[PDB]
């Protein structure tokens, strides 16, 4: 798949080549290229994956993460290039080169063969992020943020490597097909019980797992709009991907090692739902959303089933799409009043009626309204963990009703009411904003109408 | 409590503290030659005796 | 006058040469994975009178 | 002094509608703005968004579902007619396995 | 770590006060001649690990 | 002090140090040894204040001793078994007095306290020396010994020396004491691994000390041995500060990353023996050196410290003097990863 | 420890023997060798920054150097890497070869055959 | 679209075929190599872990100025 | 030394509880003098006097919590009929936290200690069971 990753590589020099006012221009042009180029890779097999080499493969689970990938890199150049227009121009390439390093990890990540070479592009997705995190943040705890993000992240990736390079020295191959082929069972032992810890508390804390969270409000919050985008729409479902992946040597003792994470996902979705309902900073509840939907696709992911894969596949597609718009809706009141307080400015249905139908459109999917993929992904988890066992309706009940409830809090305290009386500088509303509105949302519903292409390798 | 404070507490504000504890004690010497080569002759004689006496 | 044209617009050519670069890797890579051309219990076919590989 | 540091104030933001009415927001220049706007829409809307939702609506069957239909239209056919049950519990010929010799 | 110069070169920097049954002058012998050229001859080319046992 | 000086004590440096690693006889290691310490004292003072004076005279007082102990355990050796060549060391308590010896030589620990001291007290010229050819000898002796090595005991100080350089680094704003806390963690590292491969310890050898010689080389380049006083440089020469950033990552070990080299390579081969859980304990400790690493990058590269008046007059002359080696030292402490299994070609 | 410091017939700083002449080369446009170039372009552009002259077009015939220096040693570096690899599976193959009781080739057993413990995800 | 853009399946499952000989191949020859590594070092009789030992040609094979050497 | 671990180790593990536990304050009396021998070269007390007085703190703080650890450890072991269980060995870890944090009277410190020397004493006690090596012989 050199067709895809080598016109990133050419994003670079063409992006240092270009002249001072034609970055933006050439690098949306060619990402969307890149995109529609990308957009080949769903046509998928039945049986097997698509096998391009000894080192690229593509599959039914892969596909559509590398389609959002390649999708989501334009939405981030639009959505940066305001609040970055007082910048040199040598800086102002630099943020595109971030960008683009962490477009090829990605998409690199995505269809490696190996369990090794994944860890080092999944690793090495960091880089880029910590640097556009604590050089382009906006305020001071940008630091603190990105110290958080990077210990977090390593202290449960370090032992991933320890246990992988001893996997290898076991049975002498880290390649996914042979070790999808040659699979035995995992007996109950000490040492069976700690290799399985290490192999899935990295992609624990990448989801993240509740209790291992508190990275994640800070680095969503203090980073710039770019970043959140890649950081909720992305960089999460890296751990579920991983996790999808590495599950196949855990059997059997997954059957009993899950119950702690199962609770610990089910009351936690609970817990940050309900963070959701009493919170001042319009960005942290995005967060403590993603949170809770991450919850549902660690739960989809322990239980096992062929229904519940589905349902993480799809939830974790729409997931991406939801949370980027929303966090480029809350960066538009933040351009436009430099205040993150969800209190502050109020009524602006009155003042930007357009903005406030893309709000209500990204809080209705935000809830799973019918038939999105969201509610499509979300049911198929609630099914699947009924069968797993019939109690789990209260705690998954529970949460539909919070998450309806805190969305529309959301709506209400920023479109409804009345306007503040002193804010006089709300402009109108952009082409630009309205343009990145309309690809987030447009390309939901177009999913909707044919939802095979996001159901993973289980359909 | 538990968000904003318990959580924080048990797993980075502890490690934290600890790694700033452990600084301070292994960093803060003086820097006087006669502490630590006493230092030196208490490492030889267990070495010695702790894993030469065992071969 | 062109000059002036393609030296402010020839960034425009990196990103389709690397994708035709990036289709002919992919073509030279598949080029050394035919150990099982026409071999398979499945797929084992005879040749037609004119052709001479099943596929590139 | 009384002051702490030589600093530049802090500055008022630009409004793009100033000196551009209809400014489209993409840049300050009015023409490298007009073309951003064009570009973005239509290698957008135009080209990905329709052009690739109608590559994906008319996408080749590589799963199989009609082939799969086809094959067990077949299979139930012949099944019905010689009497024989729909499916079989065992997917595998019990001749072609071993079982081992003692239990006790 | 260990450049054998010496080797490829051939030329003897230290080699020769390696051992008491390497050439003294006057031919005065050490005192465990004998039991050194033994040990040597027996263990020469073997490798240390088999000759250790 | 004259040039023609100065260049033969270099010389005379580097003919102990190849004296060492050609010998087949113990006496002319020593000798090696003892010709390399004679020679680096006045290089240590060539700048002469009381500092340096008080670092030399550390440096001498240390190495005597390890030197001492050196030669006792040849001369225990030569009695137990008359033989001068290097080799499976035939007594034990020998090998035991000739790896702590060593030990002292290299600045493991627990005898690392006079590294930082030694450090901080002399140049930067006589920093990049001291922290980088003067490991050398000392780590192809140990080479050339690993067969009768205890591991014990080895693994014991290389364990304590990853802990005392994260939590020694922790605590620093001098940027050559923080430099030699990271020296001993990576000395550390490389004799974890020394018992089991010693082509891992070269490897480790090697790319330590091409990122040392960029970090000290950009050190040079823009003339900051503080925090603060590297805090100025990105208002003079941003592009050394962004290479410096990138190097710290590489210190660091972050993938993809050639630093991140070594560490795995060694972890591999530790899980290739049984040897679990020492492999987990270093990278959970090494993450310390990312640390602090992470915040001299903070303060020097990813943010923006204040200025003063006078930086006006600088930005209006060059450097001078050129490193011709840095844009190599730098891509090769940086972009190396994809080359991994050239390092077959150590063996 | 040491596996290959040691083998009969090495010659001390030889860096390349006679043996090694029977292998391929490399082709002069390996990957690796062309990662090589790229590492050389990279010395070349961060010359030109560090020394505050126009990163891409100060000096071609120091750019040019810089690759071709680093092509030339990545030749000999590959040529090296790849006799050692070469070594290695020869002195291994031997070793297989001369100690037949250590590798027993044990009877295959068809899947058919062989009882595999089924546990139910559920 | 098949046309255009696309092979036939029997592409795909050969090239998986191939890819698996070559990754199953490599996976016992990992397996092997260790296995022949710990023999080796174990025994001391393969032409790894070749350790030095004092050569036998620096011995004086001359009258010693007494009988008994 | 070995000599005192191999005192501890050779007596089975729900037998004999006080000759366990008087081995366990040996190694812990052991370890305390080592910890005093360092601590009065690296920061000198001033006087004679005080140096004693360190030195026998510091060693009874060890003595004390390793003769709780063994005897606590040892009588759950006997008590339960459960030996080569790790709880048994996580109950005297904890114990051990506790009586460290008595000693220097702050119940954060004893909380920490309790979970961290009951987690590191389970670790050890799974380590025997399955052969886990700190210091792994070269063998490849
Ligand atoms: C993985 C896949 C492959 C990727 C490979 C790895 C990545 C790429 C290679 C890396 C090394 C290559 C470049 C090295 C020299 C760069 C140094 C530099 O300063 O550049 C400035 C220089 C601009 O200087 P100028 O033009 O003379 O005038 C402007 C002034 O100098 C104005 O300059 P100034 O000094 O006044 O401005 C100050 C500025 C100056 O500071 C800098 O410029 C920072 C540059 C540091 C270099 C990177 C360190 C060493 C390399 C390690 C990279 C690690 C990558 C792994 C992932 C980790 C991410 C770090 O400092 C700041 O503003 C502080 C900002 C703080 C941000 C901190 C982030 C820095 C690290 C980011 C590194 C990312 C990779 C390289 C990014 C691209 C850099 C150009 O950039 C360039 O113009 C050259 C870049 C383009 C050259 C390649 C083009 C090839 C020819 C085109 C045709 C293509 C052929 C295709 C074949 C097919 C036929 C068609
Ligand atoms: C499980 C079996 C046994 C395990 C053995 C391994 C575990 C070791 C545990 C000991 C922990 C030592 C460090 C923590 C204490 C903190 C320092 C302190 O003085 O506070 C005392 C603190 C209260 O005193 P404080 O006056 O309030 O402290 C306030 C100041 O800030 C504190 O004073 P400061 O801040 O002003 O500084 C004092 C100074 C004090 O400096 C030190 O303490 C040095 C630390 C070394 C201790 C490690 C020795 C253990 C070796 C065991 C070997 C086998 C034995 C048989 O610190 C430094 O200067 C740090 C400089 C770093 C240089 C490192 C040089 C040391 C050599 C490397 C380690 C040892 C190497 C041995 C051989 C090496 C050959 C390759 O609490 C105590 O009194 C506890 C003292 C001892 C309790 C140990 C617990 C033993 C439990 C055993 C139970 C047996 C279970 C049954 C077995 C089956
Ligand atoms: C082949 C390889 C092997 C080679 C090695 C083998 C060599 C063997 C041959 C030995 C032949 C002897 C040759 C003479 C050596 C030269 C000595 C010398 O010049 O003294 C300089 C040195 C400083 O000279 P200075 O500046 O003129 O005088 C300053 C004032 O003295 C002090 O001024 P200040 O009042 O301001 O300072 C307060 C005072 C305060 O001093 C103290 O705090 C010491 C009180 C500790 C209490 C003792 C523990 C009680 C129970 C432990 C019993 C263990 C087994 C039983 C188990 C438990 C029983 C229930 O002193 C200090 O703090 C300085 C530190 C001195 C402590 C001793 C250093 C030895 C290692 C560290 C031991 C730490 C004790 C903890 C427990 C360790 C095991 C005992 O003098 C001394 O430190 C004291 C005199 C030492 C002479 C006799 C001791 C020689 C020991 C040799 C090896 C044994
Ligand atoms: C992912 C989701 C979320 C997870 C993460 C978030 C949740 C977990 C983390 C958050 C909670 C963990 C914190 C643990 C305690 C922290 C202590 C502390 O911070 O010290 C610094 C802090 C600083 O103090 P300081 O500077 O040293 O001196 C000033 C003092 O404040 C001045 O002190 P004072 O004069 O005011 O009086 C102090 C005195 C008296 O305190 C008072 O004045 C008021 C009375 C309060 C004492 C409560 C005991 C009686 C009530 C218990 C009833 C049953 C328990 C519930 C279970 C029901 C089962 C159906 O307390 C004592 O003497 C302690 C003696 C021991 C009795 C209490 C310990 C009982 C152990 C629990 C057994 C559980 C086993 C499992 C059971 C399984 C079935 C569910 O210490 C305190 O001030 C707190 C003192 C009380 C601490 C003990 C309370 C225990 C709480 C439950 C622990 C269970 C969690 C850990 C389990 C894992 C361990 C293996
Ligand atoms: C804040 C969020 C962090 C993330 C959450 C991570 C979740 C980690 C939890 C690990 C899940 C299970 C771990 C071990 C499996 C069983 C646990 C044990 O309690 O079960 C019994 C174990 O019995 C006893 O409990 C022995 C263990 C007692 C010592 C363990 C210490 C637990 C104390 C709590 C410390 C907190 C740990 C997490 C730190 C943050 C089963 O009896 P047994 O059949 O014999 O053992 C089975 C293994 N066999 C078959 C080889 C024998
Ligand atoms: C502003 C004013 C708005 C209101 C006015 C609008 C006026 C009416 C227009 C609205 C249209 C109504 C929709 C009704 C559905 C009709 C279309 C439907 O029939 O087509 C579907 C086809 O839809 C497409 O399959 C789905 C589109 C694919 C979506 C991919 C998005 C493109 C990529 C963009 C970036 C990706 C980001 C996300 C990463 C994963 C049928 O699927 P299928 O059953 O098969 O067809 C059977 C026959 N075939 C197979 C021969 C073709
Ligand atoms: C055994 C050894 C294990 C070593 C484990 C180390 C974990 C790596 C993290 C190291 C953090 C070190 C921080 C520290 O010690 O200093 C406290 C520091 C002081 O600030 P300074 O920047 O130093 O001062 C600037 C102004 N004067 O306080 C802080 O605010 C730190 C903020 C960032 C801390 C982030 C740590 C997050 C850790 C997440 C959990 C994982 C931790 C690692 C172990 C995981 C458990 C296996
Ligand atoms: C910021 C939060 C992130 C925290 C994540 C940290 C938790 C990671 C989980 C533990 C990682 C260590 C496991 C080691 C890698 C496994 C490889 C393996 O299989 O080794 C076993 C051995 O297993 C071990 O040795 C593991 C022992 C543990 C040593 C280190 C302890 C680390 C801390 C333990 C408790 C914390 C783990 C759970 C934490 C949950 C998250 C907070 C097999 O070895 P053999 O000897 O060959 O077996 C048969 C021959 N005897």
């Amino acid at each position: 798949m050199l067709k895809i990753i080598i016109p990133t590589t050419m994003l670079l020099p063409m992006t240092w080549m270009s002249k001072h006012n034609m970055i933006w221009i050439n690098a949306t042009v060619h990402s969307l290229l890149i995109s529609l180029i990308s957009l080949s890779l769903l046509n998928q097999l039945g049986e097997n994956s698509l096998n391009f080499s000894l080192t690229f493969f593509s599959d039914s689970l892969s596909a559509p993460l590398l389609v959002l990938t390649t999708w989501l890199l334009p939405l981030m150049l639009m959505a940066s290039q305001s609040h970055l227009s007082k910048e040199t121009t040598t800086r102002k390439k630099l943020y595109i080169t971030m960008l683009i390093l962490l477009q090829l990890f990605l998409i690199m990540t995505f269809t490696a063969t190996e369990l090794i070479l994944f860890y080092i592009l999944f690793e090495a997705t960091l880089v880029p992020t910590l640097i556009i995190i604590t050089r382009w943040g906006n305020q001071t705890e940008r630091l603190n943020a990105g110290l958080y993000f990077l210990f977090y992240t390593l202290a449960g990736s370090l032992p991933l490597l320890v246990a992988l390079v001893y996997i290898q020295n076991t049975t002498g191959s880290l390649n996914f097909l042979i070790i999808h082929y040659w699979s035995h069972p995992l007996s109950n032992s000490w040492s069976n019980i700690f290799m399985w810890l290490a192999c899935i508390m990295a992609f624990m804390v990448k989801m993240p797992l509740y209790g291992l969270h508190l990275w994640l409000p800070k680095a969503h919050v203090e980073a710039p709009i770019a970043g959140s985008m890649v950081l909720a729409a992305v960089l999460l479902k890296l751990g579920g991907y991983g996790m999808m992946r590495i599950t196949t040597i855990l059997n059997p003792l997954t059957n009993y090692m899950a119950y702690p994470f199962l609770m610990l996902s089910m009351w936690g979705m609970i817990m940050t739902s309900s963070i959701c309902l009493r919170q001042t900073d319009l960005k942290s509840l995005i967060a403590y959303s993603s949170v809770s939907h991450m919850a549902l696709v660690i739960v989809a992911i322990m239980i096992q089933t062929p229904w519940s894969f589905m349902g993480a596949t799809a939830l974790m597609i729409a997931h991406g799409l939801t949370s980027s718009m929303l966090f480029c809706l809350a960066n538009t009141n933040y351009e436009r009043v430099h205040s993150r307080t969800m209190i502050l400015a109020r009524g602006l249905q009155t003042l930007l009626p357009l903005m406030a139908t893309w709000w209500l459109v990204a809080s209705l999917t935000n809830l799973a309204l019918p038939p999105s993929i969201n509610l499509i992904g979300e049911l198929f988890i609630i099914t699947a963990s009924f069968s797993w066992s019939n109690i789990t309706i209260i705690l998954m009940g529970m949460n539909m009703m919070i998450t309806a409830l805190y969305s529309l809090y959301m709506l209400i305290t920023t479109q409804r009411g009345k306007y503040t009386h002193h804010i006089n500088n709300i402009k109108p509303s952009f082409t630009r904003e309205n343009a990145l509105m309309a690809l987030h949302i447009l390309p939901l519903l177009l999913l909707t109408l044919n939802p095979k292409m996001i159901l993973g390798p289980l359909y | 409590l538990l968000d904003l404070i318990w959580l924080e507490t048990i797993l980075p504000k502890t490690t934290s503290f600890i790694q700033m504890k452990m600084s301070i004690m292994v960093s803060n010497q003086k820097g006087l030659i006669k502490l630590y080569f006493l230092s030196f002759l208490i490492t030889i004689m267990i070495s010695m005796t702790l894993f030469n006496y065992h071969e | 006058n062109v000059l002036q044209i393609v030296r402010d617009h020839w960034v425009h050519i990196l990103v389709p040469v690397g994708f035709v670069f990036g289709c002919y890797l992919d073509r030279r890579s598949d080029e050394k994975l035919t150990a099982f051309r026409n071999k398979s219990l499945l797929f084992k076919r005879e040749l037609r009178p004119n052709e001479e590989v099943t596929w590139k | 002094p009384t002051i702490r540091l030589q600093e530049d104030p802090d500055p008022e933001d630009e409004n793009l509608y100033e000196k551009n009415p209809d400014s489209h927001g993409y840049d300050k220049d009015p023409i490298v703005d007009l073309w951003n706007m064009r570009v973005v829409f239509f290698f957008g809307f135009s080209i990905v968004l329709v052009l690739g939702s109608t590559f994906v609506a008319y996408l080749p069957d590589y799963r199989m579902q009609e082939w799969a239909r086809r094959e067990a239209e077949r299979l139930v056919k012949y099944r019905e007619a010689n009497g024989l049950p729909l499916m079989e519990s065992n997917c595998f010929d019990p001749n072609k396995i071993q079982l081992p010799e003692d239990e006790d | 770590p260990f450049f054998d110069v010496q080797k490829r070169l051939g030329l003897d920097l230290d080699r020769w006060m390696t051992i008491q049954s390497a050439e003294q002058p006057h031919k005065i012998p050490g005192r465990c001649h004998a039991f050194e050229k033994e040990w040597i001859e027996c263990a020469h080319g073997i490798g240390g690990i088999r000759a250790e046992k | 002090m004259n040039p023609i000086i100065y260049t033969t004590l270099i010389m005379t440096v580097m003919s102990g140090t190849m004296l060492v690693m050609i010998s087949s006889h113990w006496l002319l290691i020593w000798i090696g040894f003892e010709m390399n310490l004679l020679a680096m004292i006045p290089v240590l003072m060539k700048n002469f204040n009381p500092r340096a004076t008080e670092a030399a005279t550390k440096y001498f007082l240390t190495q005597a001793t390890a030197s001492m102990m050196l030669m006792m355990a040849i001369i225990i050796n030569l009695l137990y078994s008359g033989q001068w060549t290097i080799t499976k060391m035939f007594n034990p308590v020998a090998m035991t007095m000739m790896t702590m010896a060593l030990a002292m030589k290299l600045g493991l620990s627990p005898f690392h306290f006079w590294v930082p001291e030694v450090t901080q007290g002399i140049s930067l010229q006589a920093g990049l020396l001291l922290l980088t050819w003067q490991k050398l000898a000392p780590l192809s002796v140990l080479c050339q010994i690993s067969q009768s090595i205890n591991p014990n005991l080895m693994l014991t100080m290389a364990m304590l020396s990853i802990l005392i350089g994260g939590w020694g680094g922790l605590n620093q704003t001098q940027l050559r004491k923080i430099m030699a806390y990271s020296s001993i963690a990576h000395m550390g590292w490389m004799t974890a691994v020394l018992p089991y491969n010693t082509t891992m310890t070269i490897l480790n050898l090697l790319i330590y000390i091409t990122m040392t010689l960029a970090m000290f080389m950009l050190l040079i380049h823009s003339s900051a041995t503080t925090t603060l006083s590297l805090s100025h440089t990105w208002n003079k020469m941003p592009v050394i500060t962004s290479l410096m950033m990138v190097t710290l990552l590489s210190m660091g070990g972050l993938p993809p990353l050639s630093g991140f080299m070594p560490k795995w390579m060694i972890i591999q081969e530790m899980t290739k023996n049984e040897s679990i859980i020492m492999p987990t304990l270093m990278a959970m400790t090494a993450l310390l050196n990312l640390y602090f690493y992470m915040r001299l990058a903070y303060s020097s590269s990813l943010t923006m410290f204040p200025s003063t008046n006078n930086m006006k007059m600088k930005w209006q002359f060059e450097h001078t003097k050129q490193m011709k080696l840095l844009p190599t030292m730098i891509v090769l402490s940086t972009l190396v990863l994809p080359m991994t299994p050239a390092l077959s070609s150590l063996n | 420890m040491t596996m290959m410091s040691g083998r009969p017939g090495r010659v001390p700083l030889q860096f390349l023997p006679n043996e090694a002449r029977s292998l391929p080369p490399p082709k002069l446009t390996d990957p690796r060798l062309v990662y090589m170039g790229f590492l050389g372009y990279c010395s070349g552009l961060i010359d030109n920054a560090i020394r505050r002259r126009p990163v891409v077009s100060a000096g071609l015939h120091r750019q040019l150097l810089y690759v071709t220096s680093f092509v030339f040693f990545g030749y000999y570096l590959l040529k090296r890497q790849d006799y050692m690899y070469a070594l290695r599976d020869h002195d291994m193959f031997a070793y297989v070869k001369s100690h037949p009781e250590d590798f027993p080739e044990k009877d295959k057993k068809t899947y058919g055959e062989i009882l595999e413990e089924f546990h139910p995800v559920r | 679209i098949a046309r255009t853009f696309y092979d036939g399946p029997e592409k795909n499952y050969e090239k998986t075929m191939a890819i698996l000989q070559i990754e199953a191949e490599k996976a016992e020859l990992r397996l092997k190599e260790l296995e022949v590594r710990r023999l080796m070092r174990a025994r001391g009789d393969g032409p790894w872990y070749q350790y030095p030992t004092i050569d036998k040609a620096l011995i004086d094979h001359s009258p010693k100025t007494t009988p008994d050497n | 030394a070995k000599t005192l671990l191999h005192k501890y180790s050779d007596i089975p593990e729900g037998t004999e509880c006080h000759r366990k536990a008087y081995a366990s304050t040996s190694i812990g009396g052991a370890t305390g003098l080592i910890v005093s021998a360092y601590s009065i070269a690296l920061k000198p007390p001033a006087s004679f006097l005080e140096g004693v007085a360190r030195t026998g703190r510091y060693t009874f703080t060890s003595a004390a919590i390793g003769a709780i650890f063994g005897l606590t450890s040892c009588i759950s072991a006997q008590v339960r009929e459960k030996p080569d269980d790790p709880l048994n060995y996580f109950i005297g870890g904890c114990a051990g936290g506790l009586t460290l944090g008595a000693r220097t009277r702050s119940y954060g410190i004893g909380a920490a200690a309790c979970a961290y020397m009951g987690l590191t004493a389970a670790l050890v006690k799974m380590g025997q069971l399955e052969g886990w090596q700190v210091f792994a012989e070269p063998k490849v």
